[PDB]
């Protein structure tokens, strides 16, 4: 019964679950997104050419990662990748990726490039 | 000014509460709780058409913008999308929005 | 200037005028007049300093806070690791 499941939090931390029991509350809305990512950790480290967030390469300058993240976007032009430290730009400038399931937004995806913080766009070598 | 010792004000302030905690080592979640103390005392310490048309940049948005244009690819949903680096917009969006033009 | 040029100290006061030497080495540390502009306004007086002592002091090093961030990442991993 979907209505009557339980519910079982996951933490980065302990990389393990909780006991945890009308309408939702905002820290639960806020805490949905963060919770997929983390998921999604646990599942990239299981699979063992590393694991580095954003604002560490926005906080350098020069370079060479393949970084995780969501696919949004904001603007026009400007598809954005997210995990929980920071937001950067991407581009696909001349990309030959991969003959993926999918690419949709929305996704979590992997892209291989550089920063170049000259004009803070974010390359992509290949979308898988 | 931002300099170095910036860095020495945050740093300390981590050993602070640890001091509170009493343990020994140092803690992602138990150091980050600092930026945003450092953060809120700094932050106060630093704080076409348009261009051409108004350099003051007021009462020329919206109303007036989709009034200048009607009088034909502007749609309001459009306006909004695509009006959302002329820094006389997010001032605007920081006054003339409520404004109402 | 007397100190920093004949290398003698000459202390005459009422009870007996004597003459003697000391031939030291001196660092010294001051701030620019006004903030940071150290190279906006003119390169003369910004410390505003009479000016035999230019002539007198050897090296004056003018040190800037130049924002880049090789530099920027550079330093953070300096006194990063210092504290380590």
């Amino acid at each position: 019964n979907a209505s009557q499941q339980q519910r079982f939090s996951y933490n980065p931390h302990k990389m393990q679950f909780i006991f945890v029991p009308f309408l939702p509350d905002i820290e639960d809305k806020v805490q949905m997104f963060l919770t997929r990512y983390y998921l999604t950790n646990d599942r990239v480290m299981r699979n063992e050419n590393s694991i580095t967030p954003i604002k560490n390469l926005l906080g350098r300058d020069a370079q060479n990662f393949l970084l995780l993240g969501l696919l949004n976007k904001n603007f026009k032009g400007n598809w954005s990748l997210e995990d929980p430290s920071g937001s950067v730009e991407i581009d696909i400038s001349q990309t030959i990726p991969t003959q993926g399931h999918y690419y949709v937004p929305g996704c979590m995806v992997l892209v291989e490039g550089i920063y170049y913080s000259v004009g803070n766009k974010f390359h992509v070598t290949s979308m898988t | 000014p931002i300099t170095i010792r910036q860095l020495e004000a945050i740093i300390r302030i981590t050993e602070s509460l640890a001091k509170l905690e009493l343990s020994p080592i140092a803690q992602e979640r138990h150091v980050d709780e600092a930026i945003r103390l450092f953060q809120a005392s700094t932050m106060d310490a630093a704080s076409q058409e348009l261009k051409r048309r108004l350099p003051i940049g007021w009462s020329t948005s919206y109303q007036t913008l989709r009034r200048e244009f009607v009088d034909h690819r502007f749609s309001q949903l459009a306006l909004d999308k695509a009006l959302y680096e002329t820094i006389q917009l997010r001032h605007q969006g920081q006054n003339i929005y409520r404004s109402g033009v | 200037h007397e100190v920093m040029e004949q290398q003698t100290v000459t202390i005459a006061k009422a009870g007996i005028h004597t003459t003697l030497n000391a031939r030291c080495s001196v660092i010294a540390a001051a701030n620019p007049v006004f903030g940071q502009y150290d190279v906006n306004r003119d390169p003369h007086q910004n410390i505003a300093l009479p000016d035999s002592l230019l002539s007198r002091f050897d090296l004056l090093f003018v040190v800037t806070d130049d924002i880049n961030e090789i530099r920027d990442r550079s330093i953070s991993e300096h006194v990063l690791r210092t504290h380590r």
